C-alpha cells in the first residue's frame, strides 16, 4: 500500500522493519554498488543473536574474511583502527566485537544512502 | 539532451562530496530554508565524532588533562552513541564546552596530523553557542563543512544552458576503488582532486603511509588508463585555505626532501606540489589542466567551474 511506504520516511528503522522494503533498498544499494554495507549489518544482526561458542568462533571468520580482511570481496568502507580492534577479538569472539563498525556502517547509510532512497523515483512511485 | 559524463576522483577526503554540494548550489536545486534542517542531526554527530576522536588520542599519545574532572566529562562523552542523537543537551553542551577549552585538548588538536580528525572540527567548536542554541538553523556555510562519507558510486545530474553534465561522485578509499570499474564507460572528463593539506597526514586505511604519495601514485595510474586518453583530465589542488594554516608550522621539507623552495610560503610550496603531480605524466601530447580551489567557498568555486565549463565545451563539441 502507499501508506505502509510513507510510514518509512519517518526514520531509518521503519524501513528496516518492513520485509518488502528491505529487499528494494538492497536493490537500490545494488544500483549504487554499496550493498556490501547492508549485507554486513544483517550479518551482524544474525551474529548478535548467535548462542553457542562453536558457532561464535566460526561465523566470526565468515564475516571477517568477507567485509574486513585486506582485499576482502565485500570490504565495507571503514578505518584501520576499527579493523585492528576487531582483529584481536575474533579468537574468543563475543556478541559485541563487531558493533564498533556495525554502528559506523548504520550511520554510513542513514546519512548517505537512505535519504537518497527517499528521493529516488522507485520509492516515490510506490507512494501513490 | 546533450550529455557529457564527468568523473570526480581523489584519495580519501580530498573534497569530492563538497563539490557535488557546491554544484547543487550554483547551478542546481539549491538548499532552501527547510532542507537545511535535515543536516542538523549530522552536524551534531560530527562534533561528537570530532570530539570522541580527541579523547582516544589522550590515551594514545599520553597527553595529560589539566583539570582532573574533565576526565569524567569525557567518560560521559565516550559512552554516547553517535547514531541515536536527535536534540542537543545542555550537559553534553557543557561537557563539550569544557573539554574544548581544556588546554590539554587544545594541545591534542595541535597534533591532529598524528591521527584521524575531520578538518571542519575547529569550524564547529568555536561557534558552539550558535549550534547549541535550541532554535539553531544551519547556514549554507555549515552544510559545506559537514563530514559525510560517500560509499559506492553516485550520479548527480545537472542541466547547464548548453549541455547536461553528468557528474560521478565516488568513494575515495582503497576499499571502494574496486567499484570505480563500473563507471569508466563513455567518459569525457576526469576531475581529479587532491587535498593540499594532506601532505603531512597519513591515510585512513593504513598506518605509517603518506597521503600525497597515495594521491600521486593514484593520479598516476588514472592517466595511464587507455580508456581515458580521449578524455580531458583536470587536476584540482583543493583545501588551499587549510594549506595556508598548515604551511606555517609544518615543514614540507621533512616529508618531500627534494623541495628546493622556501619554507613558510603557502604559494611557493603549492607551486612545487602541482609540479610533482604534473611530473607524473608519460604522454607529452596530452595536456593537464589545473586549478587551485577552496571547495567550501562558493564564490571561488563559481569562477573555477565557469573557467572549466568553458575549457571542456571547447574540447569535445
Ligand atoms: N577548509 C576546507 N575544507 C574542505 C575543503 N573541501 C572539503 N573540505 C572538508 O573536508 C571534508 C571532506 O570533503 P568530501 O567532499 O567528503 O571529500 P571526500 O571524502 O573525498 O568525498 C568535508 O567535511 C569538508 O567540509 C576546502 O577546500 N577547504
Ligand atoms: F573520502 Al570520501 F567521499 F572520497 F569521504
Ligand atoms: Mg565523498
Amino acid at each position: 500500500s502507499p501508506e505502509e511506504a510513507q510510514l518509512w520516511s519517518e526514520a531509518f528503522d521503519e524501513l528496516l522493519a518492513s520485509k518488502y522494503g528491505l529487499a528494494a533498498f538492497r536493490a537500490f544499494l545494488k544500483s549504487e554498488f554499496c550493498e556490501e554495507n547492508i549485507e554486513f549489518w544483517l550479518a551482524c544482526e544474525d551474529f548478535k543473536k548467535t548462542k553457542s561458542p562453536q558457532k561464535l568462533s566460526s561465523k566470526a571468520r565468515k564475516i571477517y574474511t568477507d567485509f574486513i580482511e585486506k582485499e576482502a570481496p565485500k570490504e565495507i568502507n571503514i578505518d584501520f583502527q576499527t579493523k585492528t580492534l576487531i582483529a584481536q577479538n575474533i579468537q574468543e569472539a563475543t556478541s559485541g566485537c563487531f558493533t564498533t563498525a556495525q554502528k559506523r556502517v548504520y550511520s554510513l547509510m542513514e546519512n548517505n544512502s537512505y535519504p537518497r532512497f527517499l528521493e529516488s523515483e522507485f520509492y516515490q512511485d510506490l507512494c501513490k | 539532451r546533450r550529455e557529457l559524463k564527468l568523473l570526480l576522483l581523489g584519495t580519501g577526503e580530498s573534497g569530492k562530496s563538497t563539490f557535488i554540494k557546491q554544484m547543487r548550489i550554483i547551478h542546481g536545486s539549491g538548499y532552501s530554508d527547510e532542507d537545511k534542517r535535515g543536516f542538523t542531526k549530522l552536524v551534531y554527530q560530527n562534533i561528537f565524532t570530532a570530539m570522541q576522536a580527541m579523547i582516544r588520542a589522550m590515551d594514545t599519545l599520553k597527553i595529560p588533562y589539566k583539570y582532573e574532572h574533565n576526565k569524567a566529562h569525557a567518560q560521559l562523552v565516550r559512552e554516547v552513541d553517535v547514531e541515536k542523537v536527535s536534540a542537543f543537551d545542555v550537559p553534553d553542551y557543557a561537557a563539550i564546552k569544557s573539554l574544548w577549552n581544556d588546554p590539554g585538548i587544545q594541545e591534542c588538536y595541535d597534533r591532529r596530523r598524528e591521527y584521524q580528525l575531520s578538518d571542519s572540527t575547529k569550524y564547529y567548536l568555536n561557534d558552539l553557542d550558535r549550534v547549541a542554541d535550541p532554535s539553531y538553523l544551519p547556514t549554507q556555510q555549515d552544510v559545506l563543512r559537514v563530514c559525510v562519507p560517500t560509499t559506492g558510486i553516485i550520479e548527480y545530474p545537472f542541466d547547464l544552458q548548453s549541455v547536461i553534465f553528468r557528474m560521478v561522485d565516488v568513494g575515495g578509499q582503497r576499499s571502494e576503488r574496486r567499484k570505480w570499474i563500473h563507471c569508466f564507460e563513455n567518459v569525457t572528463s576526469i576531475m581529479f582532486l587532491v587535498a593540499l593539506s594532506e601532505y603531512d597526514q597519513v591515510l585512513v586505511e593504513s598506518d605509517n603511509e603518506n597521503r600525497m604519495e597515495e594521491s600521486k601514485a593514484l593520479f598516476r595510474t588514472i592517466i595511464t588508463y587507455p580508456w581515458f586518453q580521449n578524455s580531458s583530465v583536470i587536476l584540482f589542488l583543493n583545501k588551499k585555505d587549510l594549506l595556508e594554516e598548515k604551511i606555517m608550522y609544518s615543514h614540507l621539507v621533512d616529508y618531500f626532501p627534494e623541495y628546493d623552495g622556501p619554507q613558510r610560503d603557502a604559494q611557493a610550496a603549492r607551486e612545487f606540489i602541482l609540479k610533482m603531480f604534473v611530473d607524473l605524466n608519460p604522454d607529452s601530447d596530452k595536456i593537464i589542466y589545473s586549478h587551485f580551489t577552496c571547495a567550501t567557498d562558493t564564490e571561488n568555486i563559481r569562477f573555477v567551474f565557469a573557467a572549466v565549463k568553458d575549457t571542456i565545451l571547447q574540447l569535445n563539441l
